[PDB]
DNA sequence: TGGCCTGTCTTA
């Protein structure tokens, strides 16, 4: 009952490539990738479900909270109306893996963020997770055993998972709660992706590339030297057309030329990702640069633009000492979010300060934090 | 023929089962790199220099006018006489099939740059394939190439996500193609009954000899040999094909030319689980056994090889690692 | 014969 593959259901229309048959399980994540000893050689093992299934039997599942809900809006049990399912989708490669050579796995997976319903003309949320990142709710939907850099095999493996999830996009999903029919439509959400699979899953370059945002077209000199005015540009379809473009050459121009028209989309696209920022990676950053503002205010670099390796590590070693002496903060040689989390303060500015000769940037260092 | 073994630099990880060597002027260059192409070299085209033993894949550039065609597994290539290489098909990174027509040629060779331009095909298109030949033929002064054979994806009505990476056998229908322009034209054969893919393919003149191969839908590997006969009169060609006996079965097999006018294959795979260890000789058609050469242990416990012709008589092949290198790599000469 | 731009490996 609590496996996919047990309860029937309908889509309107029939989800296009995808199988009618509502009695599927767990199925082979190779999806009939051939093997014989001619053809490529397959070193991986992997199942998985059909992504719709699974979407049934979480929704099944939660059965109980969505009545509940719609009974805490005040709302009427029998209600059927159209149900929007918000859906997180997420993917991860897991390491090693190996019981002892390492063995590495991949797992795809999503999550149900949000459950609406539609009530004349507002839209009443009847569910939301309230845990979204634990691993309690974070649903498989298909594991493997192979690198995530294995590109050649990653997308022969996911890439029936996303015809089937392109197929939902322009569906709806009959299915019965509580001797109702309901019926539901989905929003599916790639947020769970960290950077280097966003770059591989959308045609982009490694992370050492100039191009270092996944979000819009600059460069890492252009984003150094503009600060903040910047906003969201890149697309899948954008990414796929400028992968066409890197492939066609159009104007013949030089690798160099070809590469700056298209922002570093060298490699085709094939998962539509939503990359976002994880709140530790905000504070992490910020606190780098509030270090190394803190141990150059102490050296007090201004004055010395042509200062030797050896002063600016005493310099270093200074603000260490200081901070353990005032703050107890163990130096690290690794910036993590605690840390972070104890240098962020005012008083540590402060502590700072105490260090720092001219006043005037007292002023200047406590305004920026 | 000798077997050598072959040490390897930094980027091995590259070659990967379905590579292609292509040789021009001697130098001998190396096509389809596992994964996209990266900042180190984003052609995806490398110089194969196989010096006392070791091999350096140095990275290679495109001319302005080039296309930068995606790394390709198991695509047809033929040599065409600039002298240049026909691409088609094979798999990308992604695992689409390429259906379109890549051709390289030598633009521009500083102490070598590659012009790689993209032929459009209109008329009969073969469906996107892997796995299939393409040679040119020539009659009557003109030059045509052919193509035959394959496999691909189910057709986009029957493919289904839970086989949505199941193949079949392309119909076994000739093809003729015009490079200058661009066009196809289909030759139904009453002869070719079955669909073959990872045959041997022999150009000579206005012929084409098909050896070997392997059969998806009986999944025999048919120990026949066929003889293909292209005419290209000012009208439409005619293309003649006849079943010849002493054909060999073999699939995946590789092909290196020794001298003028003598061929000889190295071995590829006979059954599911056995290997095809012989070697034969082709002489234009007579095709005779030859000595086995000095194979190691570890070729002849191995259950998959790969490889390559480089073009001077000489073959590059290679073998999977222990469980506890990714691969080894060998160059078996001949003549 | 380098900086040094790129990708691999290391340690907190
Ligand atoms: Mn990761
Ligand atoms: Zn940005």
């Amino acid at each position: 009952v609590l496996l996919p593959g047990y309860h029937p259901f309908e889509w309107q229309p029939p989800l296009k490539n995808v199988s009618s048959r509502t009695d599927v399980g767990i199925i082979d994540g190779l999806s009939g990738l051939a093997s014989s000893v001619d053809e490529y050689p397959v070193d991986t093992i992997a199942k998985r479900f059909r992504y719709d299934s699974a979407l049934v039997s979480a929704l099944m599942d939660m059965e109980e909270d969505i009545l509940e809900g719609m009974r805490s809006q005040d709302l009427d049990d029998y209600l059927n109306g159209p149900f929007t399912v918000v859906v997180k989708e997420s993917c991860d490669g897991m390491g090693d893996v190996s019981e002892k050579v390492p063995e590495k796995a991949v797992r795809f997976s999503f999550t149900v963020m949000r459950i609406t319903i539609e009530h004349g003309s507002q839209n009443v949320k009847v569910f939301e997770e309230p845990k979204p990142n634990s691993e309690l709710c974070c649903k498989p939907l298909c594991l493997m055993l192979a690198d995530e850099s294995d590109h050649e095999t990653l997308t022969a493996i996911l890439s029936p998972l996303i015809a089937e999830r392109e197929a939902m996009k322009s569906s709806e999903l009959t299915l019965e709660m509580g001797g109702i029919p309901r019926t539901f439509k989905f929003i599916f959400r790639g947020t769970g992706y960290d950077e280097k699979l966003v770059r591989e899953v959308e045609g982009l370059e490694a992370s050492g590339s100039v191009y270092i945002c996944t979000l819009c077209d600059t460069t890492r000199l252009e984003a150094s030297q503009n600060l903040v005015f910047h906003s969201i540009t890149r697309s899948h379809a954008e990414n796929l057309q400028r992968y066409e473009v890197w492939r066609s050459n159009p104007y013949h121009e030089s690798v160099e030329e070809l590469r700056d028209r298209v922002k570093g989309v060298s490699a085709k696209p094939f998962i539509e990702t939503v990359p976002s920022i994880d709140a530790l990676h905000c504070d992490i950053g910020n606190a780098a640069e509030f270090y190394k503002i803190f141990q150059l205010e102490i050296g007090e670099v201004y004055k010395h633009p042509n200062a030797s390796k050896e002063e600016r590590k005493r310099w270093q070693a200074t603000l260490d000492k200081h901070l353990r002496k005032r703050m107890n903060l163990k130096p690290i040689m690794r910036m993590n979010g605690n840390f972070a989390r104890k240098l962020m303060t005012q008083e540590t500015v402060d502590a700072v300060c105490e260090l720092i000769p001219s006043e005037e940037r007292h002023e200047a260092l406590r305004e920026l934090m | 023929m000798s077997l050598q073994m072959v040490t390897v630099g930094h980027n091995i990880a590259l070659i990967q089962p379905g590579f292609s060597l292509m040789n021009f002027d001697g130098q001998v260059f190396f096509f389809g790199q596992k994964g996209w192409p990266k900042r180190s070299c984003p052609t995806g085209v490398f110089h194969f220099d196989i010096k006392q033993n070791h091999l350096k894949l140095k990275p290679a550039i495109f001319s302005k006018d080039s296309c930068y065609l995606p790394p390709l597994r198991y695509p047809a290539t033929c040599s065409y006489k600039k002298h240049q290489y026909i691409i088609h098909g094979g798999k990308t990174p992604n695992n689409e099939l390429s259906d379109k027509i890549y051709i390289m040629s030598v633009a521009c060779k500083n102490n070598v740059t590659f012009r790689c331009t993209e032929k459009d095909l209109v008329g009969d298109v073969p469906e996107p394939r892997y796995g299939h030949s393409i040679d040119v033929v020539y009659s009557r002064g003109k030059s045509m190439g052919v193509l035959f054979g394959g496999r691909s994806y189910m057709p986009s009505t029957q493919r289904t996500t839970e086989k949505w990476n199941s193949v079949a056998d392309c119909l076994p229908h000739v093809f003729l193609i015009d490079f200058e322009f661009g066009c196809a034209t289909s030759y139904i054969l009453p002869e070719l009954q079955d669909g073959l893919s990872f045959h041997v393919s022999i150009a000579r003149n206005d012929t084409v000899y098909i050896l070997g191969g392997h059969s998806l839908a009986s999944n025999i590997r048919p120990a026949n040999l066929y003889r293909i006969r292209v005419d290209l009169p000012l009208g439409t060609p005619a293309v003649n094909c006849t079943v010849l006996p002493g054909g060999i079965s073999v699939s995946s097999a590789i092909l290196t030319q020794t001298n003028n006018d003598e061929f000889v294959i190295v071995g590829g795979y006979q059954l599911e689980n056995q290997k095809r260890m012989v070697c034969s000789l082709v002489s234009l058609i007579e095709i005779s056994e030859m000595e086995t050469p000095d194979w190691t242990s570890d070729i002849k416990h191995s259950k998959i090889w790969f490889g390559s012709n480089m073009g001077n008589g000489t073959i590059f092949l290679g073998i999977p690692g222990d469980n506890k290198e990714a691969f080894y790599f060998y160059t078996l000469r001949c003549s």
